[PDB]
């Protein structure tokens, strides 16, 4: 995300699919991020980022 | 050190939501250290 945008959106969708599949694999156990509680709640926020990307693409498709 | 303290707390409990809270506190302390 930090280096550059745009064509990275479809890659971020694939990454959301990967994170969602990994969460389904590890259903009861928690895991913490450092550099903490970036479990299921922030994964729902990444889902919001995906919906924002979908809406932007649909608006972009209605322009031409 | 912190892990050992957690183990000691677990031993005290023996003789867990509270444990989870303690872990969260430890995480907060780590964040403070990072800051």
């Amino acid at each position: 995300r930090e280096v550059r945008t745009l064509r990275g959106l479809q890659k971020q969708v694939n990454s959301y699919l990967a994170c969602l599949n990994c969460l389904r694999l590890i259903r009861p156990e928690y895991a913490w991020i450092v550099q903490s509680q970036i479990e299921i709640l922030e994964l729902r926020d990444l889902e919001k980022e995906y919906v924002l990307a979908q809406t932007r693409l649909t608006l972009a498709k209605h322009n031409p | 050190g912190c892990e050992l303290e957690k183990l000691h707390t677990k031993v005290m409990s023996l003789c867990y939501t509270a444990k989870d809270r303690l872990a969260q506190s430890e995480m907060a302390k780590r964040v403070a250290n990072i800051l």
